[PDB]
């Protein structure tokens, strides 16, 4: 549907985008 | 006349935006909220996150040391 760059997170966004977020917002800061 | 910011958007697309380090991370909210979308990234809602310190869109980028080889996740909610 938006494998064109678009995520839209088909209107989690808040939560898609916290989950999302947080699981990328530690990209290393907890040895692992 | 700026850096070259690095974040992760959520969605898994690992990119960088082009703001000052000096900037409060807002301006960047209009960057990366005009890459991604104004729903999914809307400046309000803008937030970046960096070594689990969030970043209110009205904050200072380089408060939170954003380097490029490192990346903020740029987290927003409508």
């Amino acid at each position: 549907f938006g494998r064109t760059g678009l995520p839209d997170l088909s209107s989690m966004t808040e939560e898609e985008q916290i989950a999302y977020a947080m699981q990328m917002s530690l990209q290393g800061a907890e040895f692992g | 006349m700026a850096v070259t910011i690095t974040l992760k958007t959520l969605q898994q697309q690992t990119f960088k935006i082009r703001m000052e380090p000096d900037e409060t991370v807002k301006v960047l909210k209009e960057k990366i909220e005009a890459e991604k979308g104004r729903d999914a990234f809307p400046v309000a809602g803008q937030k970046l996150i960096y070594a689990g310190k969030i970043l209110s869109d009205d904050v200072p980028i380089r408060d939170y040391r954003i380097d490029e080889k490192n990346f903020v996740v740029v987290m927003v909610t409508k």
